[PDB]
């Protein structure tokens, strides 16, 4: 579970992302597609090249969903209800891929937060992303 | 790398397998136990309940093909890449199947072999088959890019 | 979450284990040690030879714990408190290994329950083992 | 397998790495982010807070040792198995370390490189380092039995 300290840590780090949210979501996606090419199997309808509109647009959607999760950190299952439905019933992404994107999101944050990405904040962000991932796969079966 | 004792055990047990039937059973259980895998099988019709999945003729027919390829792989345990190269390309380029699914199917197959053979599916025989299904998964994934 | 149908299926299937607790637990453990030899890194202090009394004794404890979890399907976090503490804070078994043991428990049940191990019951048992594993790792960080 | 561009990217970045410092940071972060990894280091003293872990002289010393071996391996990317065979056997037979730990450490290292280098740690440079850390983990795991 996310401790008060975790929630404080996440809110501070994600708060520094701010308007860079969409950019960082797209970058994390690119990192994932390059580092873990099997994740591309979920996006055959995408042009996956660097700079592409579909990746930029999807990056903003992922980031905004994270912003929503942060805004409702005490009740993420409810806040993310439509999204967990969508992943369980339609998108049907294998759960391991959430670990891949989570890591790539951490790497992206690390690469953009030289000051904020302390060991304690790293730990809290990783817990947060695992929590989001758990909620997003909570209706799979 | 199976040991020679393991290689002989795998072959012995496999001779007793009805490859057709076991294939439909493993594919059916994959779709029941991990229902998100149904995403790849929208053309198979009704998969809405366990009974519907297990009884679906397309599931049975496809399971035959899948386990047929598996069966042929068992003759080339030293060269699984050659057996699955063409299928790997198909699963990646044409079908867009996440290879993480190959692990799931392999473990379901191990469960089906256990169910079918009971005590004959001993802990050493299982260990041999775990090496086999991991090898098949790895070979089926090798042309991904 | 475990549905009423899952709970029914688990109770029916696990009820069949009965007096076979030590036997099935020890078998699942042996299946794990042989199939996934890295799991032996947690037992360097064990005699892991076939039919070892030590593996038999431990198998009994694991199986009895599962029997208790089945009895407490509606309050598993509370019921498994001591074990979740023990695995999180002393044993500290990497979470990946719970998937290995769960698979081997499922294989053991398949090998012993020809009548009971239908696709629906296989699905319910797998959900149950994942829920047990989730509870046992819930205190890790 | 790293491509030639990837090998060049790995070498160039590693030229800027203070291996002692990065090793202590990576091992420290492993123990903070995944506290169960502390299980091997009960003799290191108090590891109960991030600051305690990170400033711990034994964590720093061991991180230096671990990343020193990692660093030496970067000179042998086409034979990581041979390079790490003796250490693999040791980690299995004497130290009893679950190889999952090598994978966790590898990803922590990637985070530490991203944190230290920022923009320079581009998505392609990350992909190269992901191949390296998986290769090292697989090499360290290879002699397990
Ligand atoms: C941090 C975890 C994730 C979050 C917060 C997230 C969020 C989202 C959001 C907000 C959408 C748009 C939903 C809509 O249109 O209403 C979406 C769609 C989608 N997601 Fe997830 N996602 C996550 C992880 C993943 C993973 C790991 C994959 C697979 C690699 C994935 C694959 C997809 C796909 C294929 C779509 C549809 C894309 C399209 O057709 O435009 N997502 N996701
Ligand atoms: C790991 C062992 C597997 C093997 C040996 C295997 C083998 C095969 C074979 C022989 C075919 C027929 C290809 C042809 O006739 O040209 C096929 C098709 C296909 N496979 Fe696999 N497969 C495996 C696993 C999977 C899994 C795990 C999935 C996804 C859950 C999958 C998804 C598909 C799909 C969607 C098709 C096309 C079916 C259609 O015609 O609509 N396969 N595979
Ligand atoms: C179904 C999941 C599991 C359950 C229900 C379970 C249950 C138990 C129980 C009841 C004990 C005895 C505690 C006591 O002495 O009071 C125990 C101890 C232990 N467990 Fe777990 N366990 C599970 C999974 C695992 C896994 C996956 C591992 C690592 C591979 C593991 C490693 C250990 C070890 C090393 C001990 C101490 C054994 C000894 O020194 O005697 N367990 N577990
Ligand atoms: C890149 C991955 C790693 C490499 C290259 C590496 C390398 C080494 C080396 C060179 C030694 C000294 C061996 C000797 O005495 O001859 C060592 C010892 C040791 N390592 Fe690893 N290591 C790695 C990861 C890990 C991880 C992730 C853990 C656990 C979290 C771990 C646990 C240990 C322990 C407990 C010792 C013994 C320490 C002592 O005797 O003071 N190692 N390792
Ligand atoms: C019980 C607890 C705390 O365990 C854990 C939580 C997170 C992780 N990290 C990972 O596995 N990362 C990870 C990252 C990649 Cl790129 C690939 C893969 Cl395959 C895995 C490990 C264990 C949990 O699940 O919340
Ligand atoms: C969301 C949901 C339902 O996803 C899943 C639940 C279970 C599994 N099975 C596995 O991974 N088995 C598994 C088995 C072995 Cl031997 C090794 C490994 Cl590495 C994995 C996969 C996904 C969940 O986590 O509850
Ligand atoms: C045969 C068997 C059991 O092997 C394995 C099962 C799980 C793992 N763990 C992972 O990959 N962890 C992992 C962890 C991180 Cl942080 C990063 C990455 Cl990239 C991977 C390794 C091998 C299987 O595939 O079922």
């Amino acid at each position: 579970v996310l401790s008060p300290a975790d929630k404080t840590n996440v809110k501070a780090a994600w708060g520094k992302v701010g308007a860079h949210a969409g950019e960082y979501g797209a970058e994390a996606l690119e990192r994932m597609f390059l580092s873990f090419p099997t994740t591309k199997t979920y996006f055959p309808h995408f042009d996956l090249s660097h700079g592409s509109a579909q990746v930029k647009g999807h990056g903003k959607k992922v980031a905004d969903a994270l912003t929503n999760a942060v805004a409702h950190v005490d009740d993420m299952p409810n806040a993310l209800s439509a999204l967990s439905d969508l992943h369980a019933h339609k998108l049907r992404v294998d759960p391991v891929n959430f670990k891949l994107l989570s890591h790539c999101l951490l790497v992206t944050l690390a690469a953009h937060l030289p000051a904020e990405f302390t060991p304690a904040v790293h730990a809290s962000l990783d817990k947060f992303l695992a929590s989001v991932s758990t909620v997003l796969t909570s209706k799979y079966r | 790398h199976l040991t020679p004792e393991e290689k002989s055990a795998v072959t012995a047990l496999w001779g007793k397998v009805n490859v057709d039937e076991v294939g439909g059973e493993a594919l059916g259980r994959l779709l029941v136990v991990y229902p998100w895998t149904q995403r790849f099988f929208e053309s198979f019709g009704d998969l809405s309940t366990p009974d519907a999945v297990m009884g679906n003729p397309k599931v049975k027919a496809h399971g035959k093909k899948v386990l047929g390829a598996f069966s042929d792989g068992l003759a080339h345990l030293d060269n699984l890449k050659g057996t699955f190269a063409t299928l790997s390309e198909l699963h990646c380029d044409k079908l867009h199947v996440d290879p993480e699914n190959f692990r799931l199917l392999g473990n379901v197959l191990v469960c089906v072999l256990a169910h079918h053979f009971g005590k004959e599916f001993t802990p050493p025989v299982q260990a041999a088959y775990q090496k086999v299904v991991a090898g098949v998964a790895n070979a089926l994934a090798h042309k991904y890019h």
